């Protein structure tokens, strides 16, 4: 696995 | 409260430090499945009142962040210290030190513990965990 | 102290802290820390409540901090809010303006003070001063 | 965008001789105005302090203005500084304004950005807003 | 110079997406005497996680070992940062040489400022004078 | 009109 | 020994 991630945000 | 009132009138806070920390993210969080946490605290006091009129309140913490529905996403073990001294008239006893640590000590340190959890979880790229504001009897 | 404590004491029994937030802050470092240091902290409490419509209230503490060399190095002006819930017994009358203000000056203040301490410590460290640990609230 | 690699050529002489000593917050102001139910805009303004005929050292400052809105909620105005030292060999000339301003816009900016990002994160938390984590600069 | 060249084809097509701390371990073992000079030793090692046949993105990890002493350790820390890069490609996959090359050069360089801010933050919490790591 | 607020959390 | 620690400066 390439240990990627996604960070959650309430912003745009 | 009563057991530590005497030391509470004579003790002054001097400093706060982090003693140690260890943490790791193990897996992705899953808010939508349900994300939760466990936080165990262990208080301690270090004193030697016949030689020095200073003591240290320590709180050891164990944080476990978990996916529900119960898999561990991250874990941390850290410990904060608060340095106090006092001006005496009879030396404080082990009971007096313990009660003071359990009350003023604990509640002085709690905000530092909460800030650290918030900072760490942000750095690990987890949803930021903000601990609850703990109530104290006035 | 004890007379305000008296007046806000029914509130101490019915109320519980829910959350805190920083409402505003302003700070600058003016001159280098040299000798030893000192500080001055003035606070003003306020309370926002509407007991006829909601059984929660907000305590606000405004603060003016000055840090100096013992013979101004830095100043800060900031305001914290703490949100409280209260739960009356059936038939109990609403808190009055005087109970609310008394509580905000005493238990409100006491609840917030350790968070103010952590904020000040963080802010002073960031400004690259010796981190300041506020004295115990007597 | 792409004008940045020219600035790395113009600051390279100084970049080869400069060394970072310290970073600090110089000033901050911030307030929450309205409820979060978000977007943001963040403006930077670099600046350099030097006088390369008295001292062989200079300071890179970056002033930040942050605005948060619902699709204003909160505003912040703060500045960070980094302190650099340099050493000139037997012949060398002093850095000019062009070399100082180019090093500031590149090495200075990239060195400061993590601190700004962390301050933003901490500040939105203390204001009780959704925590804002800025994107990584390329 | 050399690795800059080997990494440049990947460097021209890759963009940084995010940086995070993966793990940390630190302790203050002996309080420093106030204002007596402190020295540091930082050891880093880059590693790269990639599977170009499956995913056109990779993670550069820099692991760090930090020793602080008085001018016998005062404090130590062991921690690892990750940088997530995304790339766009009849061009070939990047080879393990282009990746390792990028990781020890551009990857290290993009991570280093964040390593500096973490060390500063962490030394300050340990009640040490906050350490500002030297320029890379 | 008490200025209350609700902090959002991803945690239960 | 009590594990105290000490700063150069102080605010006392
Ligand atoms: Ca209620
Ligand atoms: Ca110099
Ligand atoms: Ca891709």
């Amino acid at each position: 696995e390439v240990p990627t991630w996604h960070r959650l945000s309430s912003y745009r | 409260q009563r057991v530590g009132a005497r030391l509470a009138a004579r003790a002054q806070i001097r400093d706060i430090r982090l003693l140690r920390t260890q943490a790791a993210v193990h897996r992705a969080p899953k808010p939508a499945q349900g994300l939760t946490y466990d936080l165990e605290f262990e208080p301690a006091v270090d004193a030697d009142p016949a030689t020095i009129s200073a003591f240290v309140v320590r709180i050891s913490c164990h944080l476990r962040i978990q996916n529900q529905a119960t898999q561990d996403v991250a874990t941390a073990d850290f410990e904060f210290a608060a340095l106090f001294d006092y001006h005496l008239e009879d030396d404080p006893t082990e009971e007096e030190l313990t009660a003071y640590a359990a009350t003023t000590g604990r509640f002085a340190l709690y905000p530092y513990i909460r800030e650290y959890v918030y900072d760490l979880t942000g750095r690990l790229a987890l949803p930021p965990l903000t601990l609850e504001i703990l109530s104290r009897p006035m």
